[PDB]
């Protein structure tokens, strides 16, 4: 089968920037019938150029796409905050159809420190026996971000679990939750629950706490 | 418009079967190469059948004869009959349309979620995430709701029935269960005045729940 090598794989640029993805391979590709494809998250794929390089109905003309042969190449001219996505390509001028592995479009901007929250657990939750703290750090960038849990002063290990949302299609931030999932009574027994964030927007980690019962 | 309206999906048991459809309009199943296009979590793109207009069929050493690709040309419809599942084909099941025998495709179904797996289906636990002062900032404030111990993917949530939602990526957590929270920004000046609710729907479960989120001191 022919073999399609995407690179990089992954690539992040500000808007405004050019943005150059390439698709290898491993033998040539039969009149020049490649394809690339746009993938949001949580959403199917769409055609953006068919024939190597004909821009299918619809596309925004910063997409265009080139090459034959081995070497294909997809340009966004002027990248925009909404193109974040994975890209693919696919040839089909050989049976079977193959994918690239997809590169990673992600949009850089300027570095913007996160606003933390904090939920303590609720009252119907903990009647069941468990108590889930909630830690909320909103419209960050970059991704990383150190989040650590504090039981009073004590560094908790193994009982937190993080999700990241994915960018904002206008502004490009993040937001991410950590989830500390403790007892009843092993939150009962103990007064001062804190969310402490690193981010390289911060001057100095921010901590974030409640004590029980407020 | 042309499009393609998939159906079908959803928890179905290992060493069992299941059937998928879409629906065309713009275009006509008989007269077209057709497919199915799968991605399993986190993974790549990969063709699962094809079919041609004058009926040959064509599989992924994967699936081939376990697999059926199939159309009905007078209710304009595409189908999917799935055997012997295993973990291994769970994944985000597409159907479309193709332009050339191999690939090229402009129509794209929806997608639709199909978990392989021998666990029950659970319904969500849903819990307030209160706004109190600890999520507040100035004259915005943060409410959620937490959606716990769920099986299979997907959720949906909405609030209300826009703005300011973040709803994020579930968790798996150690019992096997899914668990997500959904957030959003709202005035710090409506707190005391807009109601404010979750409604989770968990349709593998045939679960629906609206919880309200109150304020806490």
């Amino acid at each position: 089968e022919i073999v399609l090598t995407q690179s990089p794989g992954t690539l992040s640029l500000s808007p405004g920037e050019r943005a150059t993805l390439s698709c290898r391979a491993s033998q040539s590709v039969s009149s020049s019938y490649l394809a690339w494809y746009q993938q949001k998250p949580g959403q199917a794929p769409r055609l953006l150029i068919y024939g190597a390089s004909s821009r299918a109905t619809g596309i925004p003309d910063r997409f265009s796409g080139s090459g034959s042969g081995t070497d294909f190449t997809l340009t966004i001219s002027r990248l925009e905050p909404e193109d974040f996505a994975v890209y693919y390509c696919q040839q089909y001028g050989s049976s079977p159809g193959t994918f690239g592995q997809g590169t990673k479009v992600e949009i850089k901007r300027t570095v913007a420190a996160p606003s933390v929250f904090i939920f303590p657990p609720s009252d119907e939750q903990l009647k069941s026996g468990t108590a889930s703290v909630v830690c909320l750090l909103n419209n960050f960038y970059p991704r990383e971000a150190k989040v650590q849990w504090k039981v009073d002063n004590a560094l908790q290990s193994g009982n937190s679990q993080e999700s990241v949302t994915e960018q904002d299609s206008k502004d490009s931030t993040y937001s991410l939750s950590s989830t500390l999932t403790l007892s009843k009574a092993d939150y009962e027994k103990h007064k001062v629950y804190a969310c402490e964030v690193t981010h390289q927007g911060l001057s100095s980690p921010v901590t974030k706490s409640f004590n029980r019962g407020e | 418009e042309v499009q393609l309206v998939e159906s079908g999906g959803g928890l179905i048991q290992p060493g069992g079967s299941l059937r998928l459809s879409c629906a065309a309009s713009g275009f006509t199943v008989s007269s077209n190469y057709m497919s199915w296009v799968r991605q399993a979590p986190g993974k790549g793109l990969e063709w699962v059948s094809v079919i041609y207009s004058g009926g040959s069929t064509y599989y992924a050493d994967s699936v081939k004869g376990r697999f059926t690709i199939s159309r009905d040309n007078s209710k304009n419809t595409l189908y999917l009959q799935m055997n012997s599942l295993r973990a291994e084909d769970t994944a985000v099941y597409y159907c479309a349309r193709d332009l050339y025998s191999s690939g090229g495709t402009d129509i794209w179904g929806q997608g639709t979620m199909v978990t392989v797996s021998s666990a029950s289906t659970k319904g969500p636990s849903v819990f307030p995430l209160a706004p109190s002062s600890k999520s507040t900032s100035g004259g915005t404030a943060a409410l959620g709701c937490l959606v716990k111990d769920y099986f299979p993917e997907p959720v949906t949530v909405s609030w209300n029935s826009t703005s300011g939602v973040h709803t994020f990526p579930a968790v798996l957590q150690s019992s096997g269960l899914y668990s997500l929270s959904s957030v959003v920004t709202v005035p710090s000046s409506s707190l005391g005045t807009q109601t404010y609710i979750c409604n989770v729907n968990h349709k593998p479960s045939n679960t629906k729940v609206d919880k309200r989120v109150e304020p806490k001191s």
